[PDB]
């Protein structure tokens, strides 16, 4: 075989339907919508080529190396039930293609250029099979669920959090004031809003200081370990690290990072710093829905969640199912398993396209947050079980009696539901009764229940399987 | 508007925001441990060693993050590996509180697959304790 | 009694829909293409977007009263219906400058696109444009050098710059990389580059590559007497690895590195841009993953916003699309954001997707890079679309030449200079471009061979990202 | 001395039995960070052997469970616990989590008992940089002692670590993991006494010495010989103990011998008789295998040691009366009685490979 | 299974896990000192200075490794250099405890060749001490 | 299954002849010589136990974790042809047992204590199967053969080296003198003897300097890349 200059079909090299995947290959499932007149085999082959080794015309340099060894391979194509022009194209990437420990590099190949090809109309990465041999190159999360519970000395129930509100506009001292009143009422954590970084109305270091006073006051008052996710998200790696360092020096338990808006490179650095200095790292998924909302195009959240598990985080927001932000039940249960568990079998009814073996990488604590209140508690406990953090921002700071009563109401509701489950009660059916029973001896819960009685979030789901 | 009291309103993690557990309610929690095949264990501490504190951090550089004294309590005998009898757990609660009538005592359970404590709650506080409130006095 | 705290849920529009608000010259403005769920009034949907990207949540909080919501709240101040759409609106939101961390693109995105795209109350949402006011622009370091300084340091004037991605994408050894690089640069290309996904890998570790490529740069430069560079990829898994790679480039005395700003991220990118400013390295920006975000008309963020964000975060080059090559980019859309990348002042012009007048207040312009599936026959159109202030890149269009890299580079350089000369002479490249190329073929056998191989090759498909 | 010569075709087998390290060479080494006298002085512990204990199972325990086991062991009367030699940092337990929980346990047991406690935190690592990071964390937690596997980590790393320990006042326990690959066979390799001398020069406050009576090999006379080479300032030639050369240590501090591996309460009289007070005796299985748990296990070992020590001090012959000493102590110590019952029949008696 | 008590079960290093020493057992330990030619010495401390503590570490950077307060006690007179008479040691124990009846007192001996304390045990604790257990109450 | 205190045979837990090895397990092949009266199954089990999770008596803490998940397993025993008392015992170790990137840790488990056990007379580790998932945790060699040839620009023949002699006793300048004369005659490399470090007769930095002069002299003279 000599060098022959010119354009030929991608499928001649990159469509290999008889390929048997290797246990070290990274696998991708792409929901692919080709342009009219582009065979799905060619479209799949183009995706495989331009995310691995190939370009639009034949290059002579292929001959200096072994394309068989390195090429990405479209090895299977599935039609999508109910769609005339949608296919699941499966692509295998040899492990040699990837930089060890770099989520950034993995994304750069797999989602770098292919989504903009004129030859396709839409493309969505649904899933990735990360093989143990690649998983093992990552530091992964600083601590993980088991270690987190162990350091906090908290067992037998979901954790409780709360975003301070209003989102922006509060002074540093008022932030600490709100934090102290929230924590002292029964919440384990509070947090900076994702967009609270450092601003004219409140500079970060002032906030860290006042919040630290509040954490230690509430802890001493209640006798329970308290934390507040102090935001390290910043414009530069240097500012981000300065903020992490200050939290270390204050001896406080937990910081947060917006992994998508800050980015994987910054996030991985931060996760490593957290591992080395024993800080918990809460991950906020700000901007995920720009990428993961639409069924036909983008990247499903389950891939963003796997990427975060690899890059590093002790917590990651998972959605609520029942709250103000979208997340269908089956989809959510699927990626929650992918975040927490060591081994997750293929299960298309939950959007799990590949069996995923995490080879002992620590599990990430799912955080259910956004538009939830006391009446949601039974469903949340039923959906998530104990290994989750449930967060009530407005559901605390919107309580008619203030933050401490608000926190108490949420903590009462959680513990009542937990007790009821433990006793054999069915939370899906008896949840309303559990809450109403608790209302009899908890005036804080009764007041919360009254204010939010009619409030539901029920809309047509966009991100359907 | 009721005001949540900051005096003396110490809590004790899981279930401490509920009314004090009846014997029937405790028994039900023990049934839950056994139904799930978890390992029951009792732990205890004198009042001075009951709540999280910071005294050891005097010996530290800048490494106090997630270090607290008094998270560990003292093990009563051994974890009850292989226990499939709730009555056995209840009898150990009686034996432990009898030997240490002035101690804080908590029942916990371990899962050996996740290798983590999977449940826990207080079963005894010393009668001299006055740093806590009855359910109806938590707010004023 | 005046206004007390009233617990409970009320409509967002009672606080966040302010159609009579007169925007301030320091406000950040956002244009959102919004698709509400049935039964959600567009005013309420716009108000929810404004609220949940600024100060508000789903129920009334008492803490509002400790501060001034009027001072801090985002405001949906206008709603435009979309011609040809029954359920699409442009919602305009004004954000006070106080909401943003100085110099942090990360923070700006976190507010404006953080949570609102996932709201159950909407079906789809797309950020079309942002008005970045001079008072906020001034808080950013911005690009390490910019177009004028770049040309000045390179001593290159009067034509487009020429680049080229080495191929195959992955699988080449470090020495073969430098071999390909030398052969490309010596034939007349100004630059070559690491593929976006070439970082450090088992088949080729980064430092070996940097070394061999450095030998290739200096060989080609001495041979041709023209300044040469190769964008060495600093993209990495961690900020520490990224910086180590930048440092090595600095110590080798080479001109230019690259970063994948979206896959690496804005926090890392801004750090790198600052390092490049402080050590006089050019920073080429690859927009890997942009199309995940910017392809679809109904949902995501238009590339023009991603381009503004990059200009603020910092980069000397940014890929702009080709219009005519293998990747999508409609002409009018592209011309619009190219102006937004390069110019100091760009007037509102909806016919090019420019929703807001944008004043860059002397922040340096970013060099557009046209790359992807282009060859010699595209040259007239590329020169016509972009003018001189662009870098045109031919990867396959160089390494796919039947005679090898140096002849491939020569063909591209000949085509560019012929088109440039023709334009300078008054010729119309849109009409006479084919003739210009054919004339050059008579005295350039390298060009003739390139023209023959790619004669029939075009990329013409229905456009997804339409205005 | 051992670089190339062992592989020469012209020989069938070669074993380095001994080295005479002259004072003029000894004086070029920093040597052990502290040594026996300083160690006892900083711990405020005198008049008896020290007691240690390896946490078990070797691998597979979480950080918090490690600290849990540690606290229960130390509070019952053991001076020290330790990471297993192969406990470094792993998926089931990362090092820094362990260091933190173990620190809580050390300080809890110390406050409870009123005796100084320690746990050898493993600084053994894949790189010098990781090793140092672990030592630094121990320093910053204010804890007394770390450990290093000097042969698997290596002499270059070990010497560095010993110097760090000297400069920051950390005790350095040395585990001899892999020594038996080298020192087991009579015809070929390097005898342990040379490996012990090398360690003393490179630096360590403790070194494992064998038990004689436990699960791992160590003949009595051989052991007594190298124990003297580890502890003493001047050791005369004595071929009946494998000492081929008179060795003058020229005041280099002595290294504390650590007797560990397969030993239990009934071995106590022999251990005290063999080693005397200047040794650390370690009971891993012999503590965590007690039927009543770690604290009772520790108490049984501490009772056995103190009974034997008292008996020796009173003029009793431990070689002959040891069983009687233990049985007498059983009458007032139910912890010891329970330990004695479980391990009554357990002995380790096999043909010795490493014979003189 | 008996449970080792964590309350108030403070120990005192060598021989504190044995039943309290009889006068005959103490005399035998003194005979051991003299037989070996070691230097007997008595040391004492008031209750507040008896157990290892950390208070000075407040003045430190990251240098608390193997630093503890209350390791040093107060010397009774001088080490009895040249003493070859056990009765002399016993008489000094009497004199020391008479002068300080409420103090902790320990008997130690020094070896001047190794230059180290070579033995030691407590010979007196204040009768007001209640932070320790009799042998048969150490476990419950 | 409760905690039962006391000693039992290692083979009850650690001899698993029906175990199917996982593709991520580290495998070891031990040439094992048991003491008389020790069954090879028990000896192999002891080796597996004491290089992984086990000790000489039953510990209660096993119950807090999953021994099945973590234990080393003697999964096969081969008799050695021509030997009455020699066996190849095969042990599988879960990947979870090892620190990522640490050869030190791998050796510490597999060869740390087992070679000294009284119950065996001799033991030799013949081979290890390092699985890709563990290989991937290592940085590995700085360059490797291909990169080495590429940086040296040397292809098509073996490379030539040479240890300077006498082993010890040469001065720094005489070292450089010997090096220059060696390299200029056609050797690609020379080298310090293994035991040449820094010594009274020749301190390292003096040697590095004189050798550097020699490398560059020979390189300029021959036109071939030189090293020492
Ligand atoms: O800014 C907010 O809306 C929140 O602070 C919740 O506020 P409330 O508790 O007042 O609703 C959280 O950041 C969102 O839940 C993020 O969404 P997700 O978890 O889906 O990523
Ligand atoms: O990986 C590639 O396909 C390229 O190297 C071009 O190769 P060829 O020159 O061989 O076509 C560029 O990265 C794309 O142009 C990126 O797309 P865009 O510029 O649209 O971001
Ligand atoms: O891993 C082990 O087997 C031990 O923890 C002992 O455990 P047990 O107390 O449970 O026996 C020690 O490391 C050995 O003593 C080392 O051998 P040596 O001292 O000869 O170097
Ligand atoms: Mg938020
Ligand atoms: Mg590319
Ligand atoms: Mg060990
Ligand atoms: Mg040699």
């Amino acid at each position: 075989a000599g060098f022959k200059a010119g354009v030929k079909d991608y499928r001649l090299t990159y469509y290999t339907p008889d390929y048997v995947v290797r246990d070290t290959d990274i696998l991708a499932a792409f929901r692919m919508t080709p342009q009219p007149g582009v065979p799905p085999e060619e479209c799949g082959a183009a995706v495989a080529a331009e995310s691995s080794t190939g370009t639009w015309t034949t290059v002579w340099t292929d001959g200096l190396t072994s394309l068989d060894r390195y090429k990405g391979r479209c090895y299977d194509i599935e039609p999508v039930p109910g769609e005339d022009n949608q296919y699941i194209a499966y692509v295998a990437y040899p492990i040699d293609l990837f930089e060890e420990g770099s989520v950034t590099n993995m994304f750069t190949s797999i989602v770098g250029n292919v989504f903009g090809f004129k030859a396709l109309r839409a493309l969505r990465l649904e899933d990735l099979r990360i093989p143990p041999a690649y998983v093992k190159t990552f530091v992964g999360p600083p601590h993980g669920i088991q270690v987190e519970r162990d350091k906090l000395n908290k067992y037998g129930r979901g954790l409780l959090g709360c975003t301070i509100k209003p989102k922006l506009g509060l002074s540093a001292k008022n932030y600490g004031r709100a934090v102290y009143e929230c924590l002292r009422g029964g919440l384990d954590f509070t947090k900076d809003d994702e967009n609270v970084n450092s601003q004219p109305f409140m500079r970060w270091r002032d906030r860290f200081l006042f919040v630290t006073e509040a954490i230690y006051k509430a802890q001493a008052e209640t006798g329970e370990v308290k934390g507040h996710y102090l935001n390290a998200t910043a414009g530069t790696c240097e500012e981000m690290m300065k903020r992490a360092v200050c939290a270390k020096e204050l001896g406080v338990p937990i910081i947060m990072h917006d992994y998508l808006t800050g980015g994987f490179t910054a996030n991985t650095s931060l996760a490593i710093y957290c591992r080395d200095n024993g800080l918990f790292l809460h991950i906020h998924r700000a901007m995920h829905a720009v990428i993961d909302r639409q069924r036909n195009h983008g990247i499903h959240f389950r891939v963003l969640a796997k990427a975060l598990r690899m890059s590093g985080g002790d917590h990651l927001h998972s959605g609520t199912v029942v709250g103000k932000l979208e997340g269908e039940r089956e989809v959510t249960l699927g990626f929650v398993d992918l975040m927490r568990d060591d081994y997750v079998e293929k299960d298309r009814s939950r959007g799990i396209y590949f069996t995923q073996d995490w080879c002992s990488m620590p599990g990430v604590m799912p955080v259910a947050s956004g538009g939830i209140h006391v009446w949601h508690m039974p469903a949340l406990v039923e959906i998530f079980g104990d290994d989750a953090c449930l967060q009530f921002g407005g559901g605390t700071l919107g309580h008619p009696w203030g933050n401490a009563p608000g926190a108490a109401a949420n903590r009462v509701a959680l513990e009542a539901c937990t007790q009821a489950r433990n006793e054999g009660r069915d939370l899906a059916r008896e949840g309303g009764d559990v809450i109403r029973s608790a209302c009899k001896w908890s005036p804080e819960l009764a007041a919360a229940c009254e204010v939010w009685k009619e409030i539901k979030f029920e809309f047509d789901t966009i991100d359907k399987l | 508007m009721m005001v949540w009291t900051p005096v003396n309103n110490k809590m004790f993690e899981t279930f401490s925001y509920l009314p004090p557990l009846t014997d029937e309610q405790i028994a039900a929690q023990v049934d839950y441990i056994v139904a799930n095949g978890w390992i029951p264990c009792l732990e205890f501490a004198e009042a001075d060693k009951a709540y999280v504190s910071n005294e050891s951090a005097i010996r530290f550089g800048s490494v106090s993050c997630l270090y607290y004294d008094n998270r560990y309590w003292t093990m009563w005998k051994l974890p009850m590996f292989g226990c499939r009898d709730p009555m056995q757990v209840l009898r150990e609660i009686v034996a432990c509180t009898k030997a240490f009538p002035d101690a804080y005592v908590r029942l916990v359970a371990f899962d050996n697959q996740k290798q983590v404590q999977i449940m826990g709650f207080l079963v005894q506080r010393p009668k001299s304790a006055r740093d806590w409130q009855p359910a109806n006095k938590r707010s004023v």
